[PDB]
């Protein structure tokens, strides 16, 4: 089938130079749906990536269902956040980009 | 983890449909299809529980996005040791899914009593009963389905039956323990409850479903809590 | 474990029913139950000084089955 | 008995210790790492591990923690080897019985005590972690083999040979510091330049007495390395090198205590009658000299911490070695693994001396009080686990005596037979003649 | 469990040598149900076998340092992992997820 990927790209060592270990160790995302809002129009969700100094994010998704796949992986259980975050992201730490799909 | 809901199903669909659609992947013990007593036919959706949680995951990974009868279906976890659940409603509103692992590799005895008291197969059990302590930040205690004030519940055994063990210890939220003289009574801890250590037998822990643990939490009972399915 | 501490009450409840109230379990020889004097009214938590400490260890296995004004009493010891 | 089953039996402990062993050298890997680096010292070939996993303490990935408990654990694993080579030994030295076996089919026994009674007999004695040894060398005691001022190998007590050795020379002006200067001369300086002469006897008394110290000392503080080896090994090498001592001067020595031109010379002397008799009476004095030496250069780390040791506590002030002293005896004797109104109580009569005897023969300073000791938690303990049930009637008497005859004293019908004379029948009697009729 | 472990053992010695028990089992009784994989006690009959049939190998002495050597190749031969999941649980539950600022649409 067809499915979406997004390519986040954060800060070049400019501001994180002022690293005391508190949560220093990945960014996280969460499909939230419109129906709550700071409240006009609504009715679609929302791809929304987060990570702590940096703003949140989000990405309208219309279809109804994309890319949720059927078991991709053999059952392991380490639940990280969610099926979600295990599922389908990578953290490129060293480069600091975020890969979602 | 043997349970999954299955959605997108068309009007044909019934149980029988259902079976044999499933069966490839493995054993099935159980299907649930709510029905609409004013039309007679069923939602749109079910739940299939599979004898081993290996194969339930390889049905989900097959199954999911497939078609039946024309149309696409969902399907996904609805919420050596057993594994049990309980749905929950708190208020009017279903909450969602508790999953427990039983430790009968440690505690075979008290894993056993728990066990039959979410499928009910010795004629008594957890459905319909609530969680009549919630204390937040500590526990959510629930089983006394005779009283349900904790002076009540019942063993598969009898009354009572001995502390097992005390291997497990009460480490941190999410863990399955005795109430207490061991009867029904059990509680989910909500955080690390080490003082109990030694007093109550630990024997499970939740593998999904955290997330309504703490929405019961969240009512320590301001709104009934009730244990509205349960099963293996 | 001769004392136990006692949290979580509605300040209707007083020295009083807590007297009852424990020795329905086993007799409280020593109630400290605070009176607050700036607002005259009670916070809802409690020591209890027992005979020995038998008597308060039973009382840690028992105890925390009170429920004052349909809410829930912390009993521990100390 | 089916040999098979013996055999059987004998891999499975092997097995069994392996495992432990195994186990212990997992949780600190030091255990394996101290011994083996002694080792590299005694057999040169031995190959030992990567610098980093011994400094990091790690065996694969995981670091562990650093840890008395690693001589400890060396010495039960000593005892573990022990167990081991017997066993080993003694193993390198069927409708029939399943019918016998039908024997005392009734027995009401649950049997989980084999591997278990095993396995347990082996691993890391408390309730539940109270004592790190096993059950098996559940009585191993360190402190009857260390003193305290050896601290379980980190030093040497040599003090007392220092008090000995000033016997030897016959006066004082040789200091502890100057003794172990002495002991430092131990290939060539013991043999060509010796504190005494070697043929004095105090001296050669000493020299044994000593080098069966260091001997014991150094096997004692290296369990784990197989003794014999080691002794053999140096045997060996007496035997075959020990005119091993060449000059480019003097030719080759001799421990006759004299030098030779060539070995010719040398060899046609290994039979006169002098070096028989020499070789004949001072031979153990010779051997022992020898350990000594061998024995004080494998352990030269030791030497080195001692002599530092004594330099420090001699430089310190009275308060500083006296705390050092405290310091040391902690190490020794700790377990190897951690887990106003005056008249007014005159008035009210309190504060004056008083005994209840049933209570620990406890002392009471008030009469209200013993009064109030009636109604206690513990008087009751004392009274009802004594078998003196607790009620008000026994609220007054302390004595444990009297109150137990006093509960002395606080702790039959007819059932009419037919022959008339049962009127003097019991109930029970007259039922068991119901059960007889 | 003494009987039954001693059946399993005694029939494991002879099955050990593998003929001898299937004739046994035709001419004899419910006592050797343990013989067919069914029956949860044939696992660790299974063992014992293969034990005996080990025993049967060096039918050769063992001359076995090298103990040692040996222990600290099989100790040769997760905790923090858990602590950081904690931590991601912890913000993830603990962030605004209505602070929402979108830019396209797929």
């Amino acid at each position: 089938r067809p499915g979406y990927k997004v390519t986040k790209q954060r800060d070049s060592e400019m501001g994180q130079q002022s690293d005391y270990p508190e949560i220093a160790e990945m960014p996280r995302h969460r499909f939230m749906s419109a129906y709550e809002q700071r409240p006009p129009d609504r009715r679609w969700q929302y791809l929304l990536m987060a990570a702590e100094p940096y703003e949140t994010i989000a990405f309208k998704v219309p279809s109804r269902e994309i890319d949720k796949a059927e078991g991709k992986f053999w059952t392991h259980w380490n639940r990280e956040t969610k099926q979600f975050f295990l599922q389908f992201h990578f953290k490129m730490e060293k480069p600091p980009a975020p890969p979602s799909l | 983890k043997r349970v999954l809901y299955v959605g997108g199903l068309a009007e044909e669909v019934d149980d029988k449909v259902l079976h044999a659609a499933f069966i490839p992947f493995g054993d099935i013990t159980d299907i649930q299809i709510p029905l609409d007593y004013e039309t007679e036919k069923h939602r749109g959706f079910a739940f299939v529980e599979f004898e081993l949680a290996e194969d339930a995951a390889a049905a989900i990974d097959n199954m999911n996005e497939s078609e039946l009868f024309g149309r696409t279906i969902r399907v996904n976890l609805a919420k050596s040791n057993p594994q049990v659940y309980m749905d929950i409603k708190i208020g009017n509103k279903p909450a969602g899914r508790i999953q427990m692992l039983l430790r009968s590799d440690v505690v075979p005895m008290t894993a056993e009593n728990f066990r039959c008291l979410c499928t009910h197969e010795k004629g008594f059990g957890f459905k319909g009963s609530s969680f009549h302590r919630i204390i937040p930040q500590f526990m959510c205690q629930g089983g006394d389905f005779t009283n349900h004030n904790g002076t009540g519940g019942k063993s598969i055994y009898g009354k009572k039956f001995d502390d097992e063990n005390f291997i497990l210890k009460h480490t941190g939220p999410g863990l399955l323990s005795m109430a207490n003289t061991n009867g029904s009574q059990f509680f989910l801890t909500c955080d690390k409850t080490d003082w109990l250590d030694g007093k109550h037998v630990v024997f499970g822990e939740v593998t999904e479903g955290l997330d309504v643990l703490r929405q019961i939490e969240a009512q320590g009972p301001k709104q009934k809590v009730i244990i509205a399915d349960c099963g293996e | 474990d001769a004392t136990v501490y006692v949290g979580g009450l509605d300040e209707k409840v007083s020295e009083p029913l807590l007297w009852e109230l424990f020795l329905q379990a086993g007799p409280v020889v020593n109630t400290h139950m605070p009176k607050d004097r700036v607002t005259g009214q009670h916070q809802g938590y409690g020591f209890v000084e027992f005979l020995s400490e038998e008597d308060a260890d039973y009382a840690i296995k028992i105890m925390n089955m009170i429920k004052l004004y349909g809410k829930p009493i912390r009993v521990n010891k100390a | 008995e089916t040999i098979l089953e013996q055999q059987r039996r004998y891999h499975e402990e092997k097995e069994r210790l392996m495992d432990v062993m195994a186990k212990e050298m997992l949780t600190k890997k030091s255990t394996l790492r101290d011994q083996i680096n002694s080792d590299h010292r005694t057999r040169a070939m031995q190959d030992r591990y990567m610098e980093v996993s011994g400094n990091l303490r790690d065996l694969y990935d995981d670091k562990d923690g650093l840890r008395a408990e690693f001589y400890n654990r060396l010495k039960q694993i000593k005892e573990f080897h022990r167990k081991h080579p017997n066993e080993i030994c003694v193993p390198m030295s069927l409708k029939a019985r399943e019918n016998p076996s039908e024997e005392a089919q009734n027995l009401v026994e649950f049997t989980d005590e084999e591997g278990y009674g095993r396995y347990l007999d082996l691993h890391d004695y408390i309730n539940l972690k109270a004592s790190e040894k096993l059950d098996y060398i559940t009585y191993l005691s360190i402190f009857d083999q260390l003193f305290d001022i050896p601290k379980e190998r980190k030093n040497a007590e040599y003090k007392r040979y220092l008090e000995m050795l000033l016997e030897y020379l016959q006066d004082y002006t040789d200091r502890v510091k100057p003794l172990q200067d002495q002991n430092e001369l131990f290939f060539e300086k013991k043999w060509e330049n010796g504190t005494f002469p070697g043929w004095p006897k105090e001296t050669s008394s000493a020299l044994t007495h000593a080098g069966a110290h260091l001997d014991l000392s150094a096997f004692s503080s290296w369990e784990e390395l197989a003794s014999l080896g080691l002794d053999r090994l140096k045997s060996a090498l007496l035997a075959l090198g020990l005119g091993t001592l060449e000059e480019r001067a003097q030719r080759l020595f001799s421990t006759k205590s004299l030098e030779s031109l060539d070995t010719s010379l040398f060899a046609k002397n290994p039979k006169s009658k002098g070096t028989k008799r020499d070789t004949e009476r001072n031979k153990d004095i010779a051997f022992l000299e020898a350990q000594i030496y061998e024995y004080v250069e494998i352990l030269g780390e030791q030497r080195h911490l001692t002599h530092e040791n004594v330099q420090r506590k001699q430089a310190r002030t009275g308060e500083e070695r006296e705390e050092e002293e405290e310091e040391q005896i902690s190490e020794s004797e700790s377990e190897d693994e951690e887990n106003i109104p005056y008249w007014l109580y005159k008035l009210h009569g309190l504060n004056i001396n008083y005994n209840c005897e049933i209570c620990g023969n406890y002392t009471y300073r008030g009469p209200k009080a013993f009064q109030r000791h009636f109604a206690e938690w513990r008087h009751a303990h004392g009274m009802r686990c004594l078998g003196i049930p607790n009620t008000a009637h026994f609220a007054n008497v302390t004595q444990i005596e009297d109150a137990v005859s006093l509960w002395a004293k606080l702790k039959d019908t007819e059932e009419e037979y037919e022959d008339s004379s049962g009127n003097v029948v019991n109930k029970k009697t007259y039922e068991d003649l119901k059960r007889q009729g | 469990s003494a009987f039954d472990l001693d059946v399993v053992k005694l029939t494991a010695q002879f099955v050990a040598r593998r003929q001898f028990l299937t004739q046994l089992m035709q001419k004899e009784n419910y006592q050797f149900d343990f013989l067919r994989p069914q029956h949860s006690l044939f696992n660790y009959f299974t063992k014992l076998v293969e034990q005996y049939t080990k025993i049967l190998i060096p039918p050769s002495k063992l001359k076995k340092r090298e103990v040692l050597d040996q222990v600290c190749y099989r100790v040769e031969w997760r905790k923090k992992e858990e602590e950081e999941k904690e931590k991601e649980r912890v913000a993830y539950a603990q962030i605004d997820w209505h602070d929402f600022v979108v830019v396209e649409t797929v």
